[PDB]
């Protein structure tokens, strides 16, 4: 009748491991597809009906939420990654899945926790040192500022919906990057706008920003669409006479008032739309709907407005124009006002966009990417997103390693030759370290359609001859110098990964027993 | 068909001793002990706990894993409740109070089987646990001699920081040594004042990388920011704090003072009075000399003008535990009225800054060699969430754990690493083989029990039991040309992850464990063990 935990779960033992080693292959697999250039996408719906595909390790594991305690760990590890580091996602994801993998049998044969772990540590820290020592500094060394970025991102978007047009999408990538200061670089600087309609190749580079124009309201013809130095006032205040919710019932006797009420309502709004001219603004924007009436007004005082603007857009306006958003207008002050280099409204996509262009107080840029359809744009979205990220990367880490498993390969070589000299269960400890560092070749090679028995095998090969930075080739079915073919990835990423996934594996291999409190 | 008989309470499951119920506690309590028995060690496993809140746990801490079940079973109770008083009267010996209080009663199962009553079994334990104490007096080695200086703290905080964070050492044990020699006072030959209050040592956390960027401050931490324009104090000294709790705003009256606005006149009015009477007020606090302002609560527009006006730094602290401790430091009193700064409530502060963490603003309250704080901040860094949570819990092990070295017999060390244990085994047996009688029955299986301790640290070490067991008796099991026993009693338990035949020394590595600490913890399961096996039946009333 009495009880020890009042139906509270709780289990322990070497099957509480091996069941913690199940929940991190589940999410292993997961993501397992994504890994390489040539990765498959994963199709999450959410609980709140929203569909999305993407292959990058960051949105699908943040938007999977695996709950079992034991993924919650694997998980927040890889999570970190991302904030810590902003690459090596899908790595340390892998990388601490394999090892877990290896863990099992070892713990199933009656080795201990400690001893699996212990090894583990050993091998991990002489890899940290091999990573370091494999590290390149490398500025402008048999390559220009402008050659190091281009062959950059031009290297990522091979085998991508936009290799044969590299010419033209690799500017955009390295324009992009270079019009930020490189003192501080990041991802929010560089603004992507998607355009339904024509052709990939006719996309545009702003080195401002620019909106979709979500103002749909009546005035053709009207508010000229193109200015050489406005200046520009955002407000909060909604500039409509009426209302879609709010109103006044109006009862008098003379018609006369009733018309006066009508006039006077008029009025208050006439004297706001006023104030605003007075602050010598040409362009309007509203994060609430700009009316009929205050559009006509505007465009009889030649003044532009673009209401019912997104609260991102217009900081992105306001950000790049040097300006400040006022919720009134009795209050605004002539310090609002920003301005940029030029103002003009677009016809692509069959649709009109609101653009600034060479903003003076600009720190970010935006592109404008057209396409058919919005798989189209989605995928060359994602192709220009990891052509950024290399293009930044170059400039922030001089300190680079050959990728394409380059780097797995030398570890896992120095690893198998290290045991050599170790006796105990250390030996096997360190060897399955050596292994499980294989599984981002293989897995490299497998998502490509590659031949991975024979990729690996020759990889393992041809390293043993000296030369280190053998990998994978995604050009054609291969192994080559993937240093010399500019595939490469920052060092500290590399060690971070490992020493990220080394956490993961050892903190959940540490666990005897979960308790899960109910309530 | 089948009658019932021998059940007269209720409807009910009968939990009599008829049927070897003194059994079925010990048997229920297993599964608890089981538990807590991969914590103990430097090489202690981690247990997985899943809050109501929806928060993840990964801990090493016993404590948290009774905590946080929900247990009825009169058995464990007396155990579990055995632990908190282990907690609440002294900073160590959590997990020597449930995991040896288990064993007794696991030993006790022999003696059960045996034949051997309960109250002989209690008798023998009871006179066991005589000698046991006798015996920790007589075993003592080292002594902390109470001059608190970073060496002899480290001393101790080391083998505290052990056995939840290993390998963290090095850094865990500089941040606990620096807070706890900054705010303990050096002090000897008296007894009337008492030292290192539980809240001298504050912890802290910010997110990102990892404990090799923590530190340690010589004052208090707030999370805020300065809300008016001066974002620090000159380096000038003893710098006048006014405190207040009520929203720094036009006056008004303590309770309510909610003005109504009808008339055209009196919003003119009220507007005029908001800033004639707010900058009278802020006058009066600038005309004292106050250059610091801490509010527990929201500062308005024209306060801040006029604040910033008299150079004033304004600082919000919306926690009134915060304030409350700030005001152990300063000396300033929180003034619940509005317009009245009376300048006995005034504290004083020789430094305040604002300081970047980890990309995080925050300000902190402190002193350089003058008016020195008792109250100092531990910093703890870790872009893993449940890591830097757990390493909180470790400072948190260091800082208790100090508290032991106060005047009640807080210096007298013993050997560690299960060395002491090994000895009372060998001592406790032979008690046991001179008392008279069934006595000897009891106090044997009492000394067993302690080998729990060398066990579970050789085990959770990944070593075999079954080699190390032997070696570490043999190393002790000793005869020696002389009455006291000496020349090496440091031979300890080891938890190397590599191999290494035989044992270290514990002086090597100088891992020591308190007296009160062992005294205490095996008083405490002595009396926990003795309870439940005095137990015959379980008594309830359907609810």
């Amino acid at each position: 009748i009495v009880v020890l935990k009042e139906g509270t779960d709780a289990s322990q033992g070497k099957g509480q491991i091996i069941s913690n080693i199940n929940a991190c292959v589940a999410v292993q697999e997961a993501l397992k597809p994504t890994l390489g250039p040539l990765g498959s996408d994963i199709l999450i719906v959410t609980s709140n009906q929203k569909t999305t595909i993407s292959n990058d390790g960051a949105t699908i594991l943040k938007l999977l939420d695996v709950v079992h305690p034991a993924a919650k760990t694997l998980v927040d590890i890889s999570r970190a990654q991302d904030a810590e580091v902003g690459d090596g996602t899908t790595s340390v994801t892998i990388l601490a899945g394999e090892l877990m993998k290896e863990a099992k049998p070892f713990l199933e044969e009656g080795i201990s926790s400690h001893l699996i772990m212990k090894g583990y540590r050993k091998a991990v820290s002489l890899a940290v040192e091999k990573i370091n020592e494999l590290a390149v500094d490398i500025t402008s060394e048999k390559s220009s500022g402008r050659e190091l970025l281009e062959r950059c991102a031009r290297t990522a978007m091979s085998s991508k919906l936009i290799h044969n047009n590299a010419d033209f999408f690799v500017k955009m990538c390295v324009d992009a990057v270079l019009s930020l200061d490189r003192n501080d670089l990041d991802d929010k600087l560089i603004g992507i706008k998607k355009i339904p309609g024509g052709a990939m190749e006719e996309s545009l580079f702003i080195n401002g920003v620019a909106f979709k124009k979500t103002f749909s309201y009546a005035g053709f013809e009207q508010q000229p669409k193109k200015f050489n130095n406005p200046k520009i006032l955002s407000l909060n205040v909604e500039l409509e006479l009426k209302a879609e919710k709010d109103n006044a019932e109006v009862r008098v006797e003379h018609v006369e008032d009733y018309q006066a009420i009508v006039d006077a309502e008029w009025q208050l709004i006439f004297e706001k739309l006023r104030q605003v001219e007075e602050t010598g603004a040409n362009i309007v924007l509203s994060k609430l709907p700009i009316g009929d009436l205050a559009t006509q007004f505007f465009a009889d005082r030649n003044i532009f407005c673009a209401g019912r603007v997104s609260a991102d857009d217009m900081n992105r306006v306001i950000q790049a124009v040097g300006g400040s958003i006022q919720s009134t207008t009795s209050d605004i002050k002539p310090e609002h006002l920003g301005t940029c280099a030029l103002f003009e409204e677009m016809q692509i996509g069959s649709e009109r966009y609101n653009l600034f262009q060479g903003c003076p107080q600009a720190k970010t840029c935006t592109l404008l990417l057209r396409g058919g359809a919005e798989q189209v744009i989605a995928e060359v979205e994602r192709s220009l997103h990891d052509a950024i990220m290399i293009v930044k990367r170059a400039l922030q880490n001089k300190l680079i390693v050959a990728g394409g498993g380059a780097t797995e390969m030398e570890v896992s070589k120095c690893l198998r030759d290290y045991s050599k000299t170790i006796a105990g269960k250390q030996q096997m400890i360190i060897n399955a370290f050596a292994k499980a560092l294989e599984v981002i070749p293989r897995q490299l090679c497998e998502n490509a359609g590659f031949d991975a028995i024979e990729i690996l095998n020759k990889l393992r090969l041809a390293h043993s001859k000296g030369e280190k930075w053998y990998g994978v080739v995604f050009e054609t079915e291969n192994i080559g110098d993937n240093f010399a073919k500019f595939v490469w990835e920052p060092a500290l990423v590399k060690i971070n990964a490992l020493n990220s996934a080394t956490e993961a594996t050892n903190l959940i291999l540490s666990v005897d027993e979960t308790i899960t409190n109910k309530g | 068909q089948n009658p019932n008989a021998g059940l007269f309470k209720q409807g009910y499951n009968s939990y009599s001793n008829a049927d070897g119920q003194i059994i079925k506690s010990i048997a229920a309590i297993r599964e608890l002990h089981q538990m807590c028995l991969t914590s103990m060690g430097p090489c202690g496993r981690n247990k997985i706990i899943v809050n109501h809140l929806g928060k993840i746990i990964i801990t090493n801490d016993a404590a948290t894993m009774l905590r946080e079940l929900d247990i009825v079973h009169p058995a464990v109770k007396v155990l579990v409740m055995a632990t908190e008083q282990q907690k609440i009267d002294m900073g160590d010996g959590t997990n020597l109070v449930m995991i040896l209080a288990g064993e007794l009663l696991n030993v006790s199962e022999k003696l059960i089987s045996m034949g051997l009553s309960a109250v002989e079994i209690i008798q023998g334990y009871n006179m066991a646990r005589k000698f046991t104490l006798k015996e920790l007096d007589e075993m003592v080695v080292g002594e902390i001699t109470d001059k608190n200086d970073k060496n002899e703290l480290l001393k101790m905080i080391k083998p505290v920081i052990s056995s939840k964070k290993y390998g963290s050492e090095d850094i865990l044990s500089e941040l606990v040594s620096e807070a706890v020699s900054h705010v303990l006072p050096v002090a000897q030959q008296a007894g009337e004042i008492p030292y290192f209050n539980v809240d001298s040592i504050r912890v802290v956390k910010i997110m990102g990388g990892s404990l090799s960027n923590s530190t340690v401050i010589k004052g208090m931490v707030f999370n805020r920011e300065p809300e008016g324009h001066v974002k620090s104090l000159s380096e000038d000294k003893k710098h006048k704090v006014a405190v207040f709790t009520c929203p720094l705003d036009i006056a008004n009256t303590e309770t309510k003072g909610t003005v109504l606005l009808h008339n055209a006149q009196e919003m003119l009015d009220f507007s005029k009075g908001e800033e004639k009477q707010i900058d009278a007020m802020m006058k009066e606090i600038a005309d004292m000399g106050v250059e610091c302002i801490v509010a527990g609560a929201g500062v308005g527009e024209l306060a801040l003008h006029y604040l910033n006006r008299y150079g004033i730094l304004v600082l919000k602290v919306p926690s009134k535990f915060e304030l409350r401790r700030l005001c152990r430091v300063c000396g300033a009193t929180p003034l619940p009225r509005l317009g009245a700064p009376t300048p006995e409530e005034l504290g004083l502060v020789e430094t305040v800054k604002t300081m970047e963490i980890g990309g995080d603003r925050v300000t902190v309250f402190k002193q350089e060699q003058g008016e020195i704080s008792r109250t100092s901040t531990i910093i703890l860094r870790g872009a893993t969430q449940n890591n830097l949570d757990d390493i909180e819990r470790a400072i948190d092990d260091g800082v208790a754990a100090v508290k032991g070295l106060m005047k009640p017999s807080g210096g007298k060390l013993l050997p560690g690493a299960g060395a002491t244990e090994i000895e009372l085994i060998s001592r406790i047996t032979k008690y046991g083989e001179r008392t008279p009688g069934l006595l000897q029955l009891a106090i044997k299986q009492f000394a067993v029990a302690f080998e729990v301790v060398p066990r579970t640290l050789a085990e959770t070490a990944g070593l075999d039991v079954n080699e190390v067991l032997p070696n570490l008796y043999a190393a002790h099991n000793v005869t020696e040309p002389g009455a006291v026993k000496t020349d090496h009693l440091y031979k300890g338990v080891d938890i190397d992850g590599e191999s290494d035949e035989g044992v270290k020394d514990i002086r090597e590595e100088n891992i020591y464990d308190m007296l009160a600490t062992k005294k205490f913890a095996i008083n405490v399961a002595t009396e926990a063990a003795t309870t439940v096996l005095s137990i015959d039946q379980i008594i309830m009333a359907k609810k």
